[PDB]
DNA sequence: GATGTATATATCTGACACGTGCCTGGAGACTAGGGAGTAATCCCCTTGGCGGTTAAAACGCGGGGGACAGCGCGTACGTGCGTTTAAGCGGTGCTAGAGCTGTCTACGACCAATTGAGCGGATTTGCATAACAAAGTCTCC
DNA sequence: GGAGACTTTGTTATGCAAATCCGCTCAATTGGTCGTAGACAGCTCTAGCACCGCTTAAACGCACGTACGCGCTGTCCCCCGCGTTTTAACCGCCAAGGGGATTACTCCCTAGTCTCCAGGCACGTGTCAGATATATACATC
């Protein structure tokens, strides 16, 4: 079981896919730096739909896997 | 004990020199630097030992080192005092 | 009975977690909300350890009423 | 001075955070004089408090510059060496684990 | 076994200056050495002034003179003002 | 790929100026302290804090010496530090 | 005529052997008073206070010139320049 | 009011001090740098001598105030009291 | 108005080391500054040692330790030997 | 030393320096609450030793310069030409002391 | 051959070395009360050793950059010389302020009883860090 | 042909050290009595300021020439940086025991007082070691 996306992640794969389509063969470290900066510059209103999607994904994830426990290890 | 002065290796000397902003080091620095370090230590240790002895102790403590340094005009903060 | 207490606290923490997730809140929000309601603000470290029951029985019992209020609000 | 103080301790009357009674004791003890006047520990406690506050303020600002919420020996060293009056006052002081300032001569670039 | 320090007062000052900043234990050890060192220098000079002028008493006047001799610039000036004010408040009703 | 000489030296200067750890390895420093101490008096013991205090002071001393040594070399129109730049710094200083 | 440097060496020996003050006394007193006046007006000085200041000042400057001279030698010069004075002061810690 | 007595330290005063110190040749800019140095030394010594004088509530600076001012800076002076 | 100095004692020492040598008054002024300076440093360090070890008494042991910390080289050895004899003889005389 | 036959303490100790005065100066001056009996004896002996050492060297300097009397200059030469005294007195300024006749070789013809 | 320094005389002067008489701090003898010294006990922190991992030190090599020596200009310093300034000395005079004494009172030491601030040792709680979601591009096993 | 590195933010868990709490001790706070250190007023009379006039030694300005600072070129040493081998630092754990801190007694040493009196100090004499000036000869440039 994989983790749910947070607001940045919902937004960034939407925008990462866009970046990859507009500029294919672009390294993701460039895309990621640009996406990071754009996210930081967004307003709460602009982030809001990704925040709401992230909230829904977390609730759905829990319902799908009520016994999921995140267990990272060194 | 003998010859533990050589335990101050070339890379130790260089790292100290870099911290001080030195860009290039000639080959004779290493010996000169060791001579300087040794003198500094003998003077600090001798006084720390003297305080230790006065008090009739056998273990040199942090405070004996701190006073030895204070007298040379090198006040040290953070080890007691 | 310590076991009866343990079960009550386990059930509470589980209900707290379920509501927190269902409603879309983070551990950070539980912490901040309690600060506003009670004057006692908790970090997410505390909330995590509480949910994970890594805290003492006394702390869980003392914090529980604040968390019960959090669930209700 | 400050508008008021009613509590019983001397530090409260003097409007200080530093102890006064302790300072008095320390002045009486290691043979500084036969006598210590009443205003001596008050005046001195106020001075120590003032200087303490300046270092902490500057060190706290250094902590924020590094985006930290805590003062560590390094922050104390930077606070002192980037302030001329403190740098003179503490010019001979070695601060354990304080580090050095990032001074690189331009001629080396 | 009891050892005194100024750790509690240093903390109290830090709170007023920077309400959300903490301090490490090593940093506190340094602050304690700082206070002890300043204390001895001022007390030491004040003692010498009393000796020089053939007095047996250290008063706020020697402490003030000792502060001016030891602290530089404006640091000395502000310290003098704070000391003067604390004494004034202390003796006032 | 290679870097031109001096590139690395500048990286090291920034790196060491930023960090706070001790540069001299601890066990050989410790033995040096003991060797010296034996000449003054036999059978002494040291607290671990005494050794750390000596080490901290020794490095602070040597670092300060290198800063002054470096100024002397610059004055002489050199980059490389030589034994005589150390000796001049010590003499002016008064050691 | 003597070659340059013959006289300078003569003078170095002469001044090293004697003990008298080199700065003229009245000019020195006015300098002392001018400075003192900025700190506090209407001060008086004992004649022995001025002599103590003058002996200290010359001792200071002579010592500075000795270190200054070493710096100039290090740089392979005979002539002392403002930078040699500044380097000596910096190393000393002023 | 006194002013500009810094010029009372004439070039030969500077040269003679430099020669006693073993200097063989002197740059033309030494004279000004030397005066700046002397003045700073005097201000620090005088300021402390005055401070001791005021503390004692006197208006006359004595040899002892100068001697303590110098002792304090690490320069013990012998022969004027101590 | 009465002052004290060591000019008598300095003079007496001079005649033991150099029976036909005199001393100027300025040279004597220097010897008095010297004696007062050494006295203060030794007494000062001995005071500190007593404080450090939490004692209230200065004895010949503190003076001896202070001498070793302050005098260099062989001055320390000869000074210690002479001090030891003076105390030994005094005690038995 | 073999003996003394006098009422003074300096005589008993075989010293020329006063003992009673040293004791008085140690008691006054706030060095300690108490001064031990041997403290002024030991200390007077040390001051005498150092005094004798300087005068002997200064006297030799006076004879080398063909004089019968010690002046401040001889005291300066005696100190500066002796390493151990020079360290002890390294920061001392002697009024009218003069300097040693040091000329750098690079300045010579 | 010219310009400076040390050495062979005669005289006198400020500076020192000696002797009286007057205290006033130094030494002798008692007593009491704390301080430092001794012996006996506990147990904390120091030394010393052991084996294993692996991060730093040691070694060699080749190549470029910097120390160094030599040369040639050009200007900034030293050294004389004559004129000008202000220091240094002696003399006269005034008066602020250092230095001393003598009364007298507000100040701080000391003691004994009381009580809340601060100390250590537990116990709560936050900082600081790091793993992982998505996704495509590129690298290495 | 397959794993993993690489990048972004935000939410989760986790190691360690820092912030906070409890109960008890003991150093800080009252309140009163005692003695003397230092504040204050008044007096003597030292020595620090100010001015004036004369001599004269040192400072000032300017002309002249050359010794030294500075920039440039070119050569050859020797220090940097890389990759490979080897070595000793560092980490845990363990045991043994020596020395540091504490406690409770004991006796000796130093402060304090009072008494007595001769070693040290201002003040006045008495003698001379080296500066000051002249004249001779040699050292250094």
């Amino acid at each position: 079981v994989k983790r749910p996306m947070n607001a940045f992640m919902v937004w960034s794969r939407g925008q990462r896919r866009k970046m990859a389509q507009e500029n294919p063969k672009m390294h993701n470290s460039e895309i990621s730096k640009r996406l990071g900066a754009e996210w930081k510059l967004l307003s709460e209103t602009e982030k809001r739909p990704f925040i709401d999607e992230a909230k829904r994904l977390r609730a759905l994830h829990m319902k799908e896997h009520p016994d999921y426990k995140y267990r990272p290890r060194r | 004990l003998r010859d533990n002065i050589q335990g101050i290796t070339k890379p130790a000397i260089r790292r100290l020199a870099r911290r001080g902003g030195v860009k290039r080091i000639s080959g004779l620095i290493y010996e000169e630097t060791r001579g300087v370090l040794k003198v500094f230590l003998e003077n600090v240790i001798r006084d720390a030992v003297t305080y230790t002895e006065h008090a009739k102790r056998k273990t040199v403590t942090a405070m004996d080192v701190v006073y030895a340094l204070k007298r040379q005009g090198r006040t040290l903060y953070g080890f007691g005092g | 009975d310590i076991k009866a207490l343990q079960k009550e606290l386990e059930q509470f923490a589980k209900l707290l977690k379920q509501k927190r997730i269902t409603l879309g809140y983070t551990q950070a929000d539980v912490g901040l909300t309690l600060g506003v309601l009670f004057g006692k603000v908790f970090s997410q470290t505390t909330i995590c350890r509480f949910e994970a029951l890594q805290l003492s029985f006394k702390n869980m019992c003392k914090l529980r009423p604040l968390l019960q209020k959090w669930v209700e609000e | 001075g400050k508008a008021r103080a009613k509590a019983k301790t001397r530090s409260s009357r003097a409007g200080l955070q530093f102890p006064v009674g302790r300072v008095h004791r320390l002045l009486r003890k290691g043979n500084y004089s036969e006598r210590v006047g009443a205003g001596a520990p008050v005046y001195l406690a106020a001075v120590l408090e003032y200087l303490t506050a300046e270092i902490l303020e500057l060190a706290g600002n250094a902590a924020r510059d590094n985006k930290k919420t805590r003062i560590i020996p390094r922050h104390l060293q930077l606070a002192i060496r980037n302030d001329e009056e403190l740098n003179k006052l503490l010019g001979r002081v070695t601060i354990a684990q304080g580090g050095v300032l990032p001074n690189i001569q331009a001629v080396l670039l | 076994s009891r050892k005194e320090s100024y750790s509690i007062y240093v903390y109290k000052v830090l709170k007023q200056v920077h309400p959300d900043t903490g301090i490490s234990s090593k940093a506190m050890g340094i602050m304690n050495s700082f206070v002890n060192d300043i204390f001895e220098r001022i007390a030491g000079e004040a003692s010498r002034l009393a000796h020089y002028n053939k007095r047996s008493t250290i008063t706020s006047r020697e402490i003030q003179t000792a502060v001016r001799l030891l602290l530089p610039g404006e640091l000395a000036k502000h310290a003098v003002s704070e000391g003067t004010k604390a004494v004034t408040k202390y003796t006032s009703a | 790929h290679r870097y031109r000489p001096g590139t690395v030296a500048l990286r090291e200067i920034r790196r060491y100026q930023k960090s706070t750890e001790l540069l001299i390895r601890k066990l050989p420093f410790q033995r040096l302290v003991r060797e010296i101490a034996q000449d003054f008096k036999t059978d002494l013991r040291f607290q671990s804090s005494a050794v750390m205090a000596l080490q901290e002071a020794c490095e602070a001393y040597l670092v300060g010496l290198f800063e002054d040594t470096n100024l002397c070399a610059i004055h002489a129109k050199r980059v490389t530090i030589m034994p005589k730049d150390i000796q001049l710094a010590r003499r002016i200083r008064g050691e």
